[PDB]
């Protein structure tokens, strides 16, 4: 009851406190009818997606590779890429692995134990113990939001204004 | 048995003594509609809503027509007017702030209708005291009965300012010289 985000709206019912970043916001109860794990997995999938697009954004509005197609803004780039067969690189690829991605969470939603997001990728450590992988997974979920957040507001400015790296 | 307002009408029945502003004035019986989603939990809470959303009108308007407009701002002393003026110069916050008051009314919609369903919620109750000014009992209901009557008070204002403006196209303290 009286959740901790929004304290006049009752507890979402399905995030008590057993989740990283759970801080108990869903007001219009998309967990009421959905899994948790699948929608855990899509929102850290887009956490990661758009940490890395805001990146490349920023990055390759700065440095270009070489060549005459790499001479292009991020906003025109898409276009620019899409010609040169550049996108499909990373449409093929980015296909095997949810191809893979598919068989993963349908392991997780029908038992397994694969935590949501869970590719085990760590060649690094970064992550010793419980402590330190919940940190890092809040880390990494409260970066991501913000990413997915500065990134809407990157494309939506620079199509407003097609100005360079400060899109104001 | 009567209204206190109304000394020839007899005591609505839903509205005995609670809520602040009470007084029996209920001529039409309003108060005991519960059909279309619509009681008093809910007639309560647009009240509240109304009360404040007139409230934040009334004092702009005063605000602005007062000690001018921000710098960077447009100016024209006409409230109704000066809307589209900034609209014609920064589309981006007018949309914004529509984007962010639609939010917020959704999940204002979704408090009422929970707190109506679960009783825990008084109508109109956002646990907004960030400055702590009313968490002591004894001053709560003198706070709320101040609250209610400046919101209907400041909602009678405002809708006269919006026609004020809508049809002489001036200021409101230009319609009042
Ligand atoms: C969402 C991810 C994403 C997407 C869709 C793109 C898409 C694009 N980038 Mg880009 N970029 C990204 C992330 C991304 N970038 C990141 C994170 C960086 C920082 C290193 C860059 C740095 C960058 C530069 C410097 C340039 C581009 C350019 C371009 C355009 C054409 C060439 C190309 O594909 O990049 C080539 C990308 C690189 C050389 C660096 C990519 C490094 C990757 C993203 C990090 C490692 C992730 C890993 C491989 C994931 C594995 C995937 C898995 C399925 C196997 C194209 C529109 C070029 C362009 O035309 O600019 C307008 C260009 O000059 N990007
Ligand atoms: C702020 C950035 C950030 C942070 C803190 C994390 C944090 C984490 N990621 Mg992660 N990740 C990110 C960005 C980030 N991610 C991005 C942009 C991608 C897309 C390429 C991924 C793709 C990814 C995969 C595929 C996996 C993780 C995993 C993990 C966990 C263990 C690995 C680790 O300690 O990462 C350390 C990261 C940093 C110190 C960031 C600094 C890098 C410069 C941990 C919760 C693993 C997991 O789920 O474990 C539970 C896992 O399998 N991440
Ligand atoms: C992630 C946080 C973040 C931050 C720091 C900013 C920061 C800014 N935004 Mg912005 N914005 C964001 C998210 C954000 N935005 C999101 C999620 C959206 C919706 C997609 C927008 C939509 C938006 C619009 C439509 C406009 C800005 C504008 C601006 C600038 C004023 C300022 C630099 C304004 C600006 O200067 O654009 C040129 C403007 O007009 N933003
Ligand atoms: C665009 C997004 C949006 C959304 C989804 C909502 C959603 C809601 N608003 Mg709302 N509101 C918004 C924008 C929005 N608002 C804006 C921009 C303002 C002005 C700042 C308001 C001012 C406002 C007030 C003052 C009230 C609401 C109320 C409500 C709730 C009742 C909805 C209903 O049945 O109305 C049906 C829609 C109608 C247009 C019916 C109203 C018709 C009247 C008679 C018009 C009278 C005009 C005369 C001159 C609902 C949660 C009410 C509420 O919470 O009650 C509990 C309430 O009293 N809203
Ligand atoms: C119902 C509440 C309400 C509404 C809808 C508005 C609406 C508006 N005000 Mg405003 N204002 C209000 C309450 C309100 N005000 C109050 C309570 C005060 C006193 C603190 C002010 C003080 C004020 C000033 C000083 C100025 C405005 C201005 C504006 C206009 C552009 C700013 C904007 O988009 O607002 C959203 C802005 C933010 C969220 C920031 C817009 C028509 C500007 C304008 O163009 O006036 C002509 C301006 O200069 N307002
Ligand atoms: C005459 C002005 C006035 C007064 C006396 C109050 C009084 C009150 N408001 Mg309130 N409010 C007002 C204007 C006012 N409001 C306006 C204009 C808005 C719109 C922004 C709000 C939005 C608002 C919310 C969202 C909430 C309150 C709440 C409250 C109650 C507890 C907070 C408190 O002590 O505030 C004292 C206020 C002052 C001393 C005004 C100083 C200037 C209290 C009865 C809370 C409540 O009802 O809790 C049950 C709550 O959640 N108010
Ligand atoms: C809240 C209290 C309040 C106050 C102090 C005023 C005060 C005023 N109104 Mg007014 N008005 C109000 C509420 C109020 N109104 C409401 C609730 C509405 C309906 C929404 C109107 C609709 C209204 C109109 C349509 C007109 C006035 C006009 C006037 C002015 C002329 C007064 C008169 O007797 O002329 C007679 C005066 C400054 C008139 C004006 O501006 O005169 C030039 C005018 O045309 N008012
Ligand atoms: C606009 C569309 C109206 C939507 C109606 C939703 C509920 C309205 C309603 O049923 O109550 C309609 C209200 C409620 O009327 C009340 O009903 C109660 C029992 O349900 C009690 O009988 C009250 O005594 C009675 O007054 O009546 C009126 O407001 C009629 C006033 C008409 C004045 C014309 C001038
Ligand atoms: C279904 C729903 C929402 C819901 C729900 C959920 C989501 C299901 C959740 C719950 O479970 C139930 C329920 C029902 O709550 C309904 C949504 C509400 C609606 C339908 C929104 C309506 C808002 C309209 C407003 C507030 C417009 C005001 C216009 C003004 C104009 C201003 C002007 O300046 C302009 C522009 C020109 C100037 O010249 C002069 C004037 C004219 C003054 C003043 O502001
Ligand atoms: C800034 C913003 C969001 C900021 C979010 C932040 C900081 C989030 C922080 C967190 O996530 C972290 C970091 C960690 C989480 O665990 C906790 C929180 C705290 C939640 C949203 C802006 C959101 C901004 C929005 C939605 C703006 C919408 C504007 C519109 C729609 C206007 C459109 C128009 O103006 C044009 C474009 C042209 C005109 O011709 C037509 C019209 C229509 C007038």
């Amino acid at each position: 009851e009286k959740s901790k985000a929004v304290p006049f709206l009752p507890r979402p019912a399905a995030l008590d406190g057993s989740v990283v970043g759970d801080v108990g916001f869903d007001p219009v109860g998309f967990t009421s009818w959905l899994p948790l794990s699948y929608l855990q997995e899509a929102e850290i999938k887009h956490c990661r997606i758009a940490m890395l697009a805001t990146l490349g954004w920023i990055v390759a509005d700065f440095v270009h590779l070489p060549g005459a197609v790499h001479e292009v803004s991020s906003l025109a780039a898409h276009d620019v890429a899409v010609k040169s067969g550049a996108l499909a690189q990373i449409l093929i690829w980015t296909s095997i692995a949810e191809a893979i991605s598919v068989i993963a969470i349908s392991q997780m939603l029908e038992g397994s134990g694969r935590q949501p997001g869970d590719f085990k990728f760590d060649p690094l450590n970064f992550a010793k113990d419980e402590k330190s992988l919940k940190k890092m997974q809040l880390s990494e979920l409260k970066n991501g939001r913000l990413a997915m957040l500065a990134f809407s507001g990157i494309v939506t400015q620079a199509a407003l204004t097609g100005h360079a790296f400060p899109y104001m | 048995e009567r209204s206190k307002s109304l000394p020839f009408l007899m005591k609505p029945k839903n509205l005995d003594g609670s809520m602040a502003g009470d007084v029996g004035f209920d001529p039409l019986g309003l108060s005991e509609i519960n059909d279309v989603g619509v009681d008093l939990y809910w007639l309560r809470e647009a009240e509240l809503k109304h009360c404040r959303l007139g409230m934040m009108a009334a004092a702009g308007i005063l605000f602005v027509e007062i000690l001018g407009p921000a710098p960077g701002f447009p100016a024209g002393k006409s409230q109704m007017d000066v809307f589209w003026k900034v609209y014609a110069e920064k589309p981006s916050l007018i949309g914004a702030s529509l984007a962010a008051i639609a939010i917020l009314e959704v999940i204002s919609g979704v408090a009422t209708t929970q707190g109506r369903q679960n009783g825990d919620r008084a109508p109109g109750d956002y646990n907004f005291d960030p400055l702590g000014f009313g968490k002591d009992p004894a001053k709560f209901k003198d706070l709320q009965l101040k609250e209610v009557k400046n919101g209907r008070l400041a909602m009678i204002a405002a809708a006269g300012m919006i026609l004020q403006g809508v049809s002489t196209h001036q200021g409101a303290l230009e319609n009042l010289s």
